[PDB]
C-alpha cells in the first residue's frame, strides 16, 4: 500500500514547520504590461509560474 | 505613448515629517494591543487560521504575531522583534512587544513637543544601562543541583500556559529532557535542545500518559515480518550507505559477447550484496539502521544472522539514535569497528500505537538524546503542548547557563522603575524627562497583569508603587490570579535574569530603532 | 521640419529641468545629514524593508529615471567607492553648485565662464585646504583615530554607543595592518569579516581576535572544538571519483567491474588518508564533502567544513599561514601532502549565537586577523549597523593612510567660503562671479546641519562666517580656523579641540567630484529624447 503515500502526512508536517522568519506573500501583478515585462525580463533559466485567478 | 517627465518612478511614494513618526508609533501600539491580553496566568487563547488551511490555537505572542501579515513596515519590525526574542531566550515574547509599545508611546509624547529624537534616544540608552545595572543588582542566585528549585522555576515559567494544569508532569519532562541532553566534549559544554530532545506528538490517549523517553522513538517498522520485534539488549549499527547494488559514478557500459557473462554479472551483484552483509555481520550486531534503502537480498542475508533491519530513517533521527545508544554512524560497512557498535541501549521494541508501528529504543544507560512522547486530545492541543514544553525547556537551559534569578509578577519592573526614578533626581538636564518617562514605562507589565486578572488597575498600581518606595520591597509584585499585592519570595514566581535582560534590551533598542525614522519611501522596484 | 521621432527641449527649459532633477535628488537626502539627521526606511514592491542613513544606499535602492538625477546617484556611488564617507555631502554640494551655476547662467553669464570659474575655485579650495586647514595626526596619537571614528559614526544607529564602537573599529583596523613594497603601511579593509545576528544588545557585539566563519561542521559526529588546530585549506571537493568526459569505462571481462567500483572511492579515501596523516585537525574546503569522507574525518577525530567561501578561505589561509591547494600534485608527478602546507591557530570553536552556530578560528599565528559579530534587535538594525561600521572602517583607513585630518562641523566649508569670496576679486570679471557663487554654494553643508537640528541656521552660519573672517583677516587669530558647529547646543565650537575630525581625502574628493558633476550637467543646453 505504498501508493497511499504515508509520507504525504510528514511532508505536510515539515512543510508546516518549514521556517522561522515571515513566510511572505505571493507577488501580485497589477498591470498587463507588468506581467509582460516580468516574463520578458528576469533570468531565462529560472522557472516562472503564473496563477490566473 | 504619452510621456510625463519624472525624476523618480510613477509608483514611488514618499512621505516624511511628524506624520511618519506618528504612524510608526501607532503601528507599534496596535501591534502591542493585538496581544495585550495574552500576558499573565489568566491569559486567554486565540484561534489563528492559517492561509494553508491550518488552525493555530495559542496564547504565545510569537505564534500570534507570526500568523499576522501586515503592510506597515513598523509592524514588520515589531514582528521581527518578537521572533528575535523567541529565538534568543525562548520566553518573554509577549512582554517585549508591550514594553516596546509603551516606550514608543512615551517617546511620542515628547516628539509632539519640540524635542529632537536623538535626545530621546540618548536618554533611552542611559536608562537601558541603568535598568541592566539594577536588574543585575536585585537578582539572586540559584542552586542548579537543587531539583526542587529548578522545577519551581520551570513551573513559574509555565503557569501562564494551557499546560499549567499538568504542571508537575510538564516540569519533570522538561527538566529530565534538558538534563539528559546536556553534553560535554573537548572542553565545550552544550545543550542543543534544537537537534536532540525531539518532541513527537501522537494524537489520542490522555496527556497524563505523556513522558520523556530514556531514548529515541521513531515512526518505523521492520523491513520484513521475520525480523525480531523485541530485543532485550540490542547491539545497534547505524549506516548511511544503501545496502543494495547501485550504479557507479562513471559511465560504465558493458559489452557481453560470451553466453555466460550475463548470468555471471547477476551472480556477482548477488555476491557483492552478500559480501556487504557479511561485513556487517562480522561485528555480530542485533539491529541495523540505515538512512537509505536495504535490498531484499540484504534483508535475507541479515536474517541468516538473526539481525533486525530498519531502512529509510531520516538523518536527524539517525543522529538522535546515535547520541541515545552511543553509536557512531558508519558509511562503508567494511570499515566498521567495535567502538562503532552501539551498546548501551537497554531495550528495542516495535509496538503498534493506533494503526501504526513505532520503533522504541527506550532503555539506554546515560543517553544524550531523547524523544518526548506527547499524547493528547487532538493535533492542535498537542501543538500547543509542544510549544509550552519548548518554552519550559528554553527556560531550563537559560537557568542552567545563567544561574541568576529575578523576581516576577511585575516586581522587577516596579523595582527597576523606582531605582531609575530615584537616580533621575540628580541629573538636572533636558534628558531627565525622557529618562523618567521610559523608566515609568516599565509599569505596563504589572498594569497588564492587573487588567488581565480583572482587578482595579489604578488602586493596585498606586499601592504597589507606594510599597516599592519603601526600603526592602524589591520582591513585591501582584498576584495574577487573585489581583492582590504579594511578596514574590512567598508566592514563588521567579524568572531567569537572562530573559529579563533580553526583554529590556530588545524593547529599548526597538524604540531606539523606530525613533530614528522620519522619511518613508516605498513602491520602487527591487532592482535585483 | 526636423521630423525626429522624439521630444526636444532646448535652452532654459532643459537647464531648469536638469536643475530641478538635481535639486530633488539632493532634497531627498538632505534630511539625513549630520548628527541630528534621521534615518530613512525604504520599502520595496515585494515588502522588503531597508532602514538606512547612508546616502549611497538610498540612491542605489531608489529607482531613478532622469539622466541628471542618475548622474548624481552615480556620483554618490563613486564617492562611496573611492572614499567611503561623505556620500550625502557630495550630492548636496553638487546640487547646490548646479543650482547656483544655473542662476548665474539665467543672468546671461555664459556657461563656459561659469565652468572656468568653478574649476579655478575648486583648485584654489583644494590648495587652501592642503595648506591651511589640515592637521597632522602625528601629534594627536591614538585619540585622533578614536575621534575620527566617533565623528563618522555620529548620525548612525551606533552613534550613542560610539565610545565602544570606535575602540572596536580602531582595534579591527589596526589588526589587519601590513606594509607592502616601498615600506608604506596599508590597511586592507573588507578583510574584516562582518557577521550579523539578531539577539543581545549593541554593546555585546564581539570583536574576534581571529576569523569568524558563517559555517558549521559537516557531520554531527565531529568534535565542535579543537585546541591546537592544524588547518588544511583545500580548493577541491572530496567526493567519489568520476572520470572526465573524455574517458569512458567499457567492460568486456566481468571480473574487473568490482575492482573499478572499489577504486572509484579508494582514490578519495587515499587522498583523505594522506591529508589526515600529515597531522591536520581542521579541514576547510570550497567544494563539497559527501558522507563517506565525512565519516573518515569523524573517525579521525577532526573537524571538516564544506562549501567554505573562497574569500573566507583565502583570508583564513593567509592569516593562519596555510596554503590553498587545488590539487595534491607535486612537481615529481606524485600525490603528496606536506605538513608545511598546514596553517595553525590557537583554537577553532563552533559557538552558538542566537539559536544558531558559527565557527571561530581564534588567534591565528604568523598573522593577526579580525572579525566583528554585530548583535541587534532585528535584521534591519543589524544591516544598518553593518553599513555604519563599514563607514567607520573606511574613515579610519583613510585617516591612517594619509595622516592629515580637517575639522568637522562645517568649519572647512565656512573657511573655504570666506577665502574664495575674498579670492574671487583677483580673477577675471565673470569667473569672479562664478568663484563667488562657488564660495556661496559651499555653505549649504553648515546650513543643512543647522536646519536638521531646528536651530537658527542664519544666525549660526553668520557667526561661523564672522569667526572665520576674523581668523583670515587678523594674523594672530589663526586658532579660529577650527571653529565649527556644536549641534547639541546650537553654538559655534572649536571642533579641533572637541575632536570632530574628518580625513582630508573626504573633503578633497567630494569637492572634485561635485565640481566635475556640476560641470557635466551644466554642459547641457539641449535634450533630444528619442521615442522607444
Ligand atoms: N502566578 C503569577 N502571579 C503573577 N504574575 C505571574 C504569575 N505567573 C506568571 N506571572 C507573570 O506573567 C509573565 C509571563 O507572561 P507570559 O504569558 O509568559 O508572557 P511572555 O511569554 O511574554 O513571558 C511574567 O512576567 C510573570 O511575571
Ligand atoms: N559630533 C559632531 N559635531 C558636529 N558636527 C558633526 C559631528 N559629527 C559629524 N559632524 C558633521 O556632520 C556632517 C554630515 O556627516 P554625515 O552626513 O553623517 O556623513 P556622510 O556625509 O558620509 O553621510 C559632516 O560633514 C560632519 O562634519
Ligand atoms: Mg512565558
Ligand atoms: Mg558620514
Amino acid at each position: 500500500f505504498l501508493q497511499q503515500y504515508r509520507k504525504q502526512r510528514m511532508e505536510e508536517m515539515r512543510q508546516q514547520l518549514h521556517k522561522g522568519p515571515q513566510f511572505k506573500q505571493v507577488f501580485e501583478i497589477s498591470s498587463g504590461e507588468g506581467f509582460l515585462d516580468m516574463i520578458d525580463k528576469e533570468q531565462k533559466s529560472i522557472v516562472i509560474m503564473v496563477h490566473i485567478y | 505613448g504619452h510621456r510625463p517627465v519624472l525624476v523618480l518612478s510613477q509608483n514611488t511614494k514618499r512621505e516624511s515629517g511628524r506624520k511618519v513618526q506618528s504612524g510608526n508609533i501607532n503601528a507599534a501600539k496596535t501591534i502591542a494591543d493585538i496581544i495585550r491580553t495574552c500576558l499573565g496566568p489568566k491569559s486567554m487563547m486565540k484561534m489563528l487560521l492559517d492561509p494553508m488551511g491550518g488552525i493555530v490555537m495559542t496564547n504565545d505572542g510569537n505564534a500570534i504575531l507570526r500568523e499576522i501579515q501586515v503592510q506597515h513596515p513598523a509592524a514588520k519590525s515589531m514582528i521581527e522583534i518578537s521572533r528575535t526574542q523567541d529565538e534568543e531566550v525562548g520566553d518573554g515574547t509577549t512582554s517585549v512587544i508591550i514594553l516596546a509599545g509603551e516606550m514608543l508611546s512615551v517617546a511620542e509624547h515628547f516628539l509632539e513637543q519640540q524635542m529632537h529624537p536623538t535626545v530621546v534616544i540618548s536618554a533611552y540608552r542611559k536608562a537601558l544601562d541603568d535598568m541592566i545595572s539594577t536588574l543585575k543588582k536585585i537578582s539572586i542566585p540559584v542552586d542548579i543541583s537543587d531539583s526542587d528549585m529548578m522545577l519551581n522555576i520551570i513551573n513559574s515559567s509555565i503557569t501562564t500556559k494551557a499546560i499549567s494544569r499538568w504542571s508537575s508532569l510538564a516540569c519533570n519532562i522538561a527538566l529530565d529532557a534538558v538534563k539528559m541532553v546536556q553534553f560535554e566534549e573537548n572542553g565545550r559544554k552544550e545543550i542543543d535542545i534544537k537537534k536532540y530532545a525531539r518532541v513527537e506528538k501522537i494524537p489520542g490517549g490522555i496527556i497524563e500518559d505523556s513522558c520523556v523517553l530514556r531514548g529515541v522513538m521513531i515512526n518505523k517498522d521492520v523491513t520484513h515480518p521475520r525480523m525480531r520485534r523485541y530485543i532485550k539488549n540490542p547491539r545497534i549499527v547505524l549506516l548511511d550507505s544503501s545496502l543494495e547494488y547501485k550504479k557507479g559514478e562513471s559511465q560504465t557500459d558493458i559489452e557481453i559477447t560470451r553466453e555466460e557473462d550475463f548470468t555471471r554479472i547477476l551472480q556477482m551483484e548477488e555476491e557483492y550484496i552478500q559480501q556487504l552483509c557479511e561485513d556487517i555481520i562480522q561485528l555480530k550486531p542485533d539491529v541495523v539502521i540505515t538512512e537509505k534503502g536495504i535490498s531484499d537480498l540484504a534483508q535475507h542475508y541479515l536474517m541468516r544472522a538473526n539481525i533486525t533491519a530498519i531502512r529509510r530513517v531520516r538523518k536527524t533521527d539517525n543522529n538522535r539514535i546515535a547520541r541515545a545508544c552511543g553509536a557512531r554512524i558508519v558509511s562503508r560497512p567494511e570499515e566498521l569497528r567495535e567502538d562503532d557498535v552501539g551498546t548501551g541501549a537497554g531495550l528495542l521494541e516495535i509496538k503498534k500505537i493506533g494503526d501504526e508501528y513505532f520503533t522504541f529504543i527506550t532503555d539506554c544507560k546515560d543517553p544524550k538524546a531523547c524523544t518526548i512522547l506527547l499524547r493528547g486530545a487532538s493535533k492542535e492541543i498537542l501543538s500547543e503542548v509542544e510549544r509550552n514544553l519548548q518554552d519550559a525547556m528554553q527556560v531550563c537551559r537559560n537557568v542552567l547557563l545563567d544561574p541568576q534569578l529575578v523576581p516576577g509578577g511585575g516586581a522587577s519592573e516596579m523595582a527597576v522603575a523606582h531605582a531609575l526614578t530615584e537616580k533621575s533626581k540628580a541629573m538636572t538636564g533636558v534628558e531627565q524627562w525622557p529618562y523618567r518617562a521610559v523608566a515609568q514605562a516599565l509599569e505596563v507589565i504589572p498594569r497588564t497583569l492587573i487588567q488581565n486578572c480583572g482587578a482595579s488597575t489604578i488602586r493596585l498600581l498606586t499601592s504597589l508603587r507606594a510599597k516599592h518606595t519603601q526600603e526592602n520591597c524589591e520582591t513585591w509584585g501582584v498576584n495574577g490570579e487573585t489581583g492582590t499585592l504579594v511578596d514574590m519570595k512567598e508566592l514563588g514566581i521567579w524568572e531567569p535574569l537572562a530573559v529579563k535582560l533580553q526583554t529590556y534590551k530588545t524593547a529599548v533598542e526597538t524604540a531606539v530603532l523606530l525613533l530614528r525614522i522620519d522619511d518613508i519611501v516605498s513602491g520602487h522596484k527591487k532592482k535585483g | 521640419p526636423l521630423s525626429v521621432f522624439g521630444d526636444r527641449s532646448t535652452g532654459e527649459t532643459i537647464r531648469s529641468q536638469n536643475v530641478m532633477a538635481a535639486a530633488s535628488i539632493a532634497n531627498i537626502v538632505k534630511s539625513s545629514l549630520g548628527p541630528v539627521g534621521l534615518d530613512k526606511m525604504l520599502v520595496d514592491d515585494i515588502g522588503d524593508v531597508t532602514i538606512t542613513n547612508d546616502g549611497a544606499t538610498i540612491l542605489k535602492l531608489l529607482e531613478v529615471e532622469h539622466p541628471a538625477a542618475k548622474v548624481l546617484c552615480e556620483l554618490a556611488d563613486l564617492q562611496d567607492k573611492e572614499v567611503g564617507d561623505g556620500t550625502t555631502s557630495v550630492v548636496i554640494i553638487a546640487a547646490e553648485l548646479l543650482k547656483n551655476a544655473d542662476e548665474l547662467v539665467k543672468q546671461k553669464i555664459h556657461p563656459t565662464s561659469v565652468i572656468s570659474g568653478y574649476r579655478l575655485a575648486c583648485k584654489e579650495a583644494v590648495r587652501y585646504i592642503n595648506e591651511n586647514l589640515i592637521v597632522n595626526t602625528d601629534e594627536l596619537g591614538r585619540d585622533c583615530l578614536i575621534n575620527a571614528a566617533k565623528t563618522s559614526m555620529s548620525s548612525k544607529i551606533i552613534g550613542i554607543n560610539g565610545d565602544f564602537f570606535a575602540n572596536m573599529v580602531v582595534d579591527a583596523v589596526l589588526a589587519i595592518k601590513y606594509t607592502d613594497i616601498r615600506g608604506q603601511p596599508r590597511y586592507p579593509v573588507n578583510s574584516v569579516n562582518i557577521l550579523k545576528a539578531h539577539g543581545r544588545s549593541q554593546m555585546e557585539s564581539m570583536l574576534i581576535s581571529g576569523y569568524a566563519l558563517n559555517c558549521v561542521v559537516g557531520s554531527q559526529g565531529m568534535p565542535k572544538r579543537i585546541v591546537n588546530a592544524k588547518i588544511a585549506c583545500l580548493d577541491f571537493s572530496l567526493q567519489k571519483t568520476k572520470m572526465k568526459l573524455g574517458v569512458q569505462v567499457v567492460i568486456t571481462d566481468p571480473e574487473k567491474l568490482d575492482q573499478i567500483r572499489q577504486r572509484e572511492s579508494d582514490i578519495t579515501k587515499e587522498r583523505i588518508q594522506k591529508i589526515l596523516a600529515t597531522g591536520a585537525n581542521v579541514i576547510l574546503t570550497t567544494g563539497g564533502i559527501d558522507d563517506m569522507c565525512l565519516k573518515y574525518f569523524v573517525e579521525a577525530g577532526a573537524m571538516a567544513v564544506r562549501r567554505v567561501l573562497k574569500r573566507d578561505l583565502k583570508r583564513i589561509a593567509k592569516a593562519s599561514g596555510a596554503t590553498i591547494l587545488s590539487t595534491l600534485a607535486n612537481l615529481e608527478g606524485e600525490e603528496t601532502f606536506e605538513a608545511a602546507m598546514l596553517g595553525q591557530a590557537e583554537e577553532v570553536v563552533q559557538e552558538r549565537i542566537c539559536d544558531d552556530e558559527l565557527i571561530l578560528i581564534k588567534n591565528t599565528k604568523a598573522r593577526t586577523s579580525a572579525s566583528i559579530i554585530l548583535r541587534g534587535a532585528n535584521d534591519f538594525m543589524c544591516d544598518e549597523m553593518e553599513r555604519s561600521l563599514h563607514d567607520a572602517l573606511c574613515v579610519v583607513k583613510r585617516v591612517l593612510e594619509s595622516k592629515s585630518v580637517v575639522p568637522g562641523g562645517g568649519a572647512v566649508e565656512a573657511a573655504l567660503s570666506i577665502y574664495l569670496e575674498n579670492y574671487a576679486t583677483s580673477m577675471g570679471s565673470r569667473e569672479q562671479l562664478a568663484i563667488a557663487e562657488f564660495a556661496r554654494s559651499l555653505l549649504v553643508i553648515p546650513n543643512t546641519l543647522a536646519v536638521n537640528a531646528a536651530q537658527d541656521s542664519t544666525d549660526l552660519v553668520a557667526k561661523l562666517r564672522a569667526f572665520h573672517n576674523e581668523a583670515q583677516v587678523n594674523p594672530e587669530r589663526k586658532n579660529l580656523k577650527w571653529i565649527g558647529l556644536d549641534l547639541s547646543n546650537g553654538k559655534p565650537r572649536d571642533n579641533k579641540q572637541a575632536g570632530v575630525f574628518e580625513p582630508t581625502i573626504v573633503k578633497v574628493k567630494s569637492l572634485k567630484f561635485a565640481t566635475e558633476a556640476a560641470i557635466t550637467i551644466l554642459r547641457i543646453d539641449d535634450l533630444i529624447k528619442l521615442h522607444p
